[PDB]
């Protein structure tokens, strides 16, 4: 009657809202010829695609937050459950609870134990007596000085198996059809705020899921100024992540060249025990250039007075005191797991825009039975390694805290944070979120019907 | 593919047809790369059987017999496409959106195709 | 949703279109909400893809060129729509049922659409 | 059931329709028996989407405005449907198979709804 | 009944009012919680006071 | 095997059981002792 447009369906039109769904990964289809019997995630790992899509989309304008990122908590989830996958077919180390006899080794105060203790064989008659070597880190004494597994009171144990690695492989995520990822192309970005350029890609670029505490390592580099990231900033309760533009050089080393016993507790199974040291006779180290430190240590510096002011005084210091995986750097090189006392390079004290050798070490301390992300019930041993392991590293980034005890206008000082995987991952995350695809529009036009 | 949702609904008709597409045996990461592929499919069908349903039948565009009510986003026709954005767009029609499907649905393809019966029929 | 049931035919064509339509990690009981909706849409692609290879090519109602056979269910309109319900309806039908199924896709949109594309070429 | 695939194209036609169409509780050999048909319905539905998008809506034959290039297989009609076989024409076409599918959903359904929706207004 | 007559099926009675009934434990119990690791703990019931 | 004797009325339908026990450790078992009600255990 009264005129005159109707109403019309459009299919795909662009509308979407912020949501939440089940991302998988993706390898990039090398990580498969890689081998060594499933490294990490990549088994059945989807192949990326050799072009991947990003779409710029002009003329808008997106609202960012990081900390409300929900990519973060799939892929925390993902490295905890792909962990217990790895660690169920393989072998577990259960009777190895057994007392130990320990003894000193032949400078640096003893640092490692020759346990002697009894064993089961493939037969079930007789047993066996047989001796291996723990790191301090690894056994408790109970009450010769007589030893025992640290894990063996608070949890179980298994074993990793040898064939595979945790060598980090660049993981792609991805979102089912009806979804997008959207990408923040700025150079400079905190998380938080409008994001000017936004482009869309179906997959995330190549992240290594490098798990590590006080130093993101080999992660991705920032643009231009060096950036600084908080959730509540005013908040010392809150860690700061940064993220560096130049990637400072870092060697970790075992400079113990050791052997494998490969002892036979069958039927069917090996275990790997640790034979004797053969070369230098050293505790593990860190190594960082003095040059290359500071000068990002300036230019990060300086980024903190465009929040604590113009002038004034920034000291650094180690970690304040807590578990081992809080207070150290904790990561894994070559299959072994290192704990480096960051303490040297911390020590610190700067001007406004200045502080007050050729090399620099860290000492390093090994401990094979693990529980990271406060597991109980499972704890696994870290297989021995054939020969003196190697690494080198970029160092992208920090977790820090700040101290609570003000004198909140006289100076602040900074220190390693550690504890939560998610910042980790949020390092990476900061410029992506998951929105879903509502194709399905009316508008009204003139065609009506016949 | 997305690249008019910034542009004006005039100018983003012209890509369309961009946006209507894009071992096995594993015990665990095997769901995972099921689960997100298999509610795709099922939000895939949710959408294409009201496409049916309503006085489509067809997909990309379509039209109907429903009339535009003033009282849903009262506008001038230039304001709408040559002026506006689809984001912006259905911001304001979220509150008749519910309305308008019931008209498709019920006030057409029901209506619809039992008028075209009695028509067919002579 | 089925209340015409009971009622004739005749008035049970009203309400037809409301008929239509009404972590996921766990290693068991997530076989078993699965299973029986993967079959739900194994059985609702079923029923679909007859409405497309017969003379329907959409929903609800729609009608053929198939002639309707005196031996089959021979009556009177009225006594079929006014005074007859559906599910006494389909009892007697049970028999011819596969016969008329034939004649959908064979007798018509196999030999429909080739005598369209004949008809189409001038 | 592919029983023309040696005989012409022209006598295959008749046989077309026939191609149409041919506890579970287990932890092992279930994903044996459902990895095979799940990606069937995949494959199902992925020929069937360009079935739509295109000049067709509807299975069998369908036909479109793309008019037939003359580089496309050079011939003469009755050295195409009555001397020669699908599994044989299939074969040149290979190198414009991807060329003719752009001109259906690109050049028609793009370009043909919109110019459907511009002579639907008058 | 499934088969009235026969005295093989057993008779299910439904009520109309609902019957109070009361089922204690009579023993205020401890649990021992000892421990046969690595990382398992059993449940043992302690003296009863 | 379970060592079990009469709790201290209405015929000891509760026995007091001391066995041995494996501990966290393979090498020393552990003597303790748990309660049983009579319908759990079957003397030998
Ligand atoms: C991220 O991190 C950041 C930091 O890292 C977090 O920031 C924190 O945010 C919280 C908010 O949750 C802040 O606490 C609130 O502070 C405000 C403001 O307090 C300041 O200013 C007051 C007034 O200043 C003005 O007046 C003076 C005098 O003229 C003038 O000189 C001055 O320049 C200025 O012009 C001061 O009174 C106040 O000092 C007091 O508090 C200090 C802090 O504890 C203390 O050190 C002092 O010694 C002194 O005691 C301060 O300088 C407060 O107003 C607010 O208080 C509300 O909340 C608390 C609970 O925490 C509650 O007990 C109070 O009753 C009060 O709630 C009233 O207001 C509500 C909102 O209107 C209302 O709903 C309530 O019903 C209630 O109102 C009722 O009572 C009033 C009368 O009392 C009545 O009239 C009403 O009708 C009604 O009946 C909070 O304490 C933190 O300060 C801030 N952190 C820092 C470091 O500053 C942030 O939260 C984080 N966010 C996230 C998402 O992570
Ligand atoms: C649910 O539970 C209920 C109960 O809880 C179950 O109910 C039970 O059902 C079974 C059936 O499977 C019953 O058994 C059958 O009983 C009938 C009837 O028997 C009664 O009546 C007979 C005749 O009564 C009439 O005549 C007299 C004389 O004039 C008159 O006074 C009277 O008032 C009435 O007018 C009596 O002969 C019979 O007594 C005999 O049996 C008693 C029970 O054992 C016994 O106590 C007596 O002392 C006496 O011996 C009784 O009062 C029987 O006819 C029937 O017998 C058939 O089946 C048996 C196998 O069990 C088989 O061996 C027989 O040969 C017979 O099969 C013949 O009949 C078939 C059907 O026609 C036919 O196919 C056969 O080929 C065969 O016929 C052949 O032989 C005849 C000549 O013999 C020949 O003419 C034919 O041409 C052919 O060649 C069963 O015994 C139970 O009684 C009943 N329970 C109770 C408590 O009553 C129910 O099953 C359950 N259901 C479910 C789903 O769970
Ligand atoms: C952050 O990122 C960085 C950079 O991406 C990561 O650094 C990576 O670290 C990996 C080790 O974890 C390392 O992998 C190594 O690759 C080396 C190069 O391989 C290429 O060259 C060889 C030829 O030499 C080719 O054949 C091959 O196909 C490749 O093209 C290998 O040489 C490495 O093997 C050695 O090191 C590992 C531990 O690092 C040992 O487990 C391994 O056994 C090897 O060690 C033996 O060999 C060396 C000499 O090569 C001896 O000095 C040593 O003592 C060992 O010898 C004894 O042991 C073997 C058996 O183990 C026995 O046969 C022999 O007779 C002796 O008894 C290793 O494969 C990556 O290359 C490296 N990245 C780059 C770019 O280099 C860093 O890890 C990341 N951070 C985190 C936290 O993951
Ligand atoms: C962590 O470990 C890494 C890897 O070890 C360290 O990075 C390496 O750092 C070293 C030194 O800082 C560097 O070595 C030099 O590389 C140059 C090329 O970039 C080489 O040209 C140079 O070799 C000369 O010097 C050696 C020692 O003096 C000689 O043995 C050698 O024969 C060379 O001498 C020649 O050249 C001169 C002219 O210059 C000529 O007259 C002579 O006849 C002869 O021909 C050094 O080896 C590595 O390149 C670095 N590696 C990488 C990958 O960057 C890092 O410093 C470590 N970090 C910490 C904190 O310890
Ligand atoms: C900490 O960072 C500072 C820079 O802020 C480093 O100072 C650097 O010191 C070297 C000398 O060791 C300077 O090189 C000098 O260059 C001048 C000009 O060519 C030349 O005249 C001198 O003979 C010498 O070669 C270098 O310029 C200077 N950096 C800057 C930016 O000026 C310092 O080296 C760092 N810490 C350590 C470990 O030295
Ligand atoms: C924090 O870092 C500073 C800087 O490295 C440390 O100062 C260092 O202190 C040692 C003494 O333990 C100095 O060694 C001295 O060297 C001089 C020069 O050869 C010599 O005369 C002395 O006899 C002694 O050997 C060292 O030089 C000095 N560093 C520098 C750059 O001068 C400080 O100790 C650190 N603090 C903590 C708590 O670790
Ligand atoms: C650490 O950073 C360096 C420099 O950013 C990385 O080396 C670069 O690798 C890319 C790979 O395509 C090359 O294009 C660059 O030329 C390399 N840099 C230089 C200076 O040549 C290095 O790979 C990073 N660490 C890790 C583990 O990847
Ligand atoms: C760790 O202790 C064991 C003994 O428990 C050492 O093994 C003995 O080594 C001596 C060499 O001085 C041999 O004579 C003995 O026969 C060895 N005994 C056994 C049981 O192997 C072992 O050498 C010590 N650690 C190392 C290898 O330095
Ligand atoms: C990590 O480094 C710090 C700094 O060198 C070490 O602190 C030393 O602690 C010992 C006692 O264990 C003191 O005798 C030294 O005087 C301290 N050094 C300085 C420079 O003050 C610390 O021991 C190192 N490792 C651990 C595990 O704490
Ligand atoms: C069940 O028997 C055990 C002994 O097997 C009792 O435990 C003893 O209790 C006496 C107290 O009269 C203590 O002096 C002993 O040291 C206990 N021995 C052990 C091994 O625990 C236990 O008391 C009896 N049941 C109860 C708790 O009444
Ligand atoms: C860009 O988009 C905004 C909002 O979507 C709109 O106001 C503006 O007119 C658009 N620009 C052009 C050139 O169409
Ligand atoms: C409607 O659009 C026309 C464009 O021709 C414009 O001149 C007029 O002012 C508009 N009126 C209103 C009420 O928007
Ligand atoms: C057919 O229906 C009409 C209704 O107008 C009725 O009068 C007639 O008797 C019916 N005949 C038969 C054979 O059912
Ligand atoms: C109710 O249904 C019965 C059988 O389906 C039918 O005979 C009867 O006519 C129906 N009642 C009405 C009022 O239509
Ligand atoms: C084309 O077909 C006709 C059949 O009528 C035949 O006579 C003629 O020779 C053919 N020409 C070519 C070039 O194939
Ligand atoms: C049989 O097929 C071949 C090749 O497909 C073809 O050349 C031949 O003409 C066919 N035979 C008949 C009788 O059509």
């Amino acid at each position: 009657r009264a005129e005159n447009l109707w109403v019309t369906v459009y299919y795909g039109v662009p509308v979407w809202k912020d949501a939440e769904t089940t991302l998988f990964c993706a390898s990039d289809a090398k990580a498969y010829e890689t081998e060594k019997h499933n490294v990490w995630a990549t088994h059945a790992c989807v192949p990326t695609d050799p072009n991947p899509q990003e779409i710029h989309l002009e003329n808008v304008t997106e609202e960012f937050n990081m900390w409300k990122n929900n990519m973060v908590e799939q892929m925390h989830t993902d490295i905890i459950s792909l962990w217990d996958q790895s660690l169920k077919p393989c072998v577990k180390l259960t009777p190895l609870c057994v007392t130990l006899q320990c003894t000193n080794v032949t400078d640096m105060r003893g640092e490692l134990k020759n346990c002697s203790f009894n064993m089961t064989t493939e037969l079930r008659d007789k047993k066996q007596k047989v001796y291996s070597l723990f790191y301090r880190l690894d056994v408790v004494q109970i009450n010769n000085k007589e030893y025992r597994l640290i894990n063996c009171n608070t949890s179980a144990i298994t074993q990793a198996c040898p064939k595979v690695s945790f060598e980090p492989i660049p993981i792609h995520y991805c979102a089912p059809a009806g979804f997008a990822i959207l990408k923040c192309k700025d150079k400079k970005f905190n998380g938080t705020g409008p994001c000017p350029s936004v482009s869309t890609v179906q997959c995330t670029h190549g992240i290594k899921p490098v798990v590590s505490t006080q130093l993101l390592l080999n992660g991705s580099l920032a643009e231009e100024e060096v950036m600084i990231r908080s959730e509540n900033i005013t908040n010392n309760a809150k860690n700061i992540l940064v993220q560096f533009n130049t990637p400072v050089q870092i060697n970790c080393t075992r400079p113990n060249n050791n052997t494998r016993k490969s002892i036979r507790i069958g039927p069917g199974q090996a275990f790997y025990a640790t034979g004797d040291i053969i070369g230098d006779i050293r505790q593990a180290h860190c190594n960082v250039s003095k040059a290359t430190w500071n000068e990002t240590l300036g230019k990060v510096v300086k980024q903190l007075r465009k929040h604590f002011g113009n002038n004034t005084i920034i000291r650094f210091a180690n970690s304040s005191g807590g578990d081992l995986e809080v207070t150290t750097h904790s990561f894994n090189c070559g299959g072994e797991f290192f704990y480096c006392n960051t303490s040297g390079l911390f020590n610190s004290t700067w001007i406004s825009n200045t502080s007050v050798n050729d090399s620099i070490t860290l000492p390093c301390r090994i401990k094979q039975i693990i529980n990271m992300w406060q597991r109980i019930g499972q704890a696994m041993y870290a297989p021995p390694i054939q020969g003196v392991i190697r690494c080198v590293s970029n160092i992208t980034g920090l977790i820090l805290t700040r101290d609570g005890g003000s004198t909140n206008s006289t100076t602040e000082t900074f220190r390693p944070g550690g504890g939560d995987m998610r910042d980790n991952w949020r390092s990476e995350l900061y410029k992506y979120k998951v929105v879903k695809i509502e194709p399905l529009g009316v508008a009204p036009t003139r065609c009506k019907r016949r | 593919f997305l690249g008019a949702a910034g542009s004006t609904m005039g100018a983003a008709s012209m890509t369309l047809t961009v946006q209507a597409r894009n071992l096995l045996k594993l015990t665990v990461w095997g769901i995972k790369q099921l689960q997100a592929r298999v509610l795709a499919v099922e939000r895939y069908l949710r959408d294409q059987q009201l496409l049916g349903i309503w006085g489509c039948s067809g997909k990309l565009i379509c039209c109907t017999n429903v009339p535009w009510n003033s009282s849903w986003s009262n506008r001038n026709l230039s304001e709408i496409w040559d002026n506006m954005t689809w984001l912006q767009w259905d911001k304001e029609i979220s509150n008749y959106t519910q309305i308008i499907y019931g008209l498709l649905e019920e006030s057409q393809n029901q209506q619809e195709k039992n008028e075209q019966d009695l028509l067919a029929l002579d």
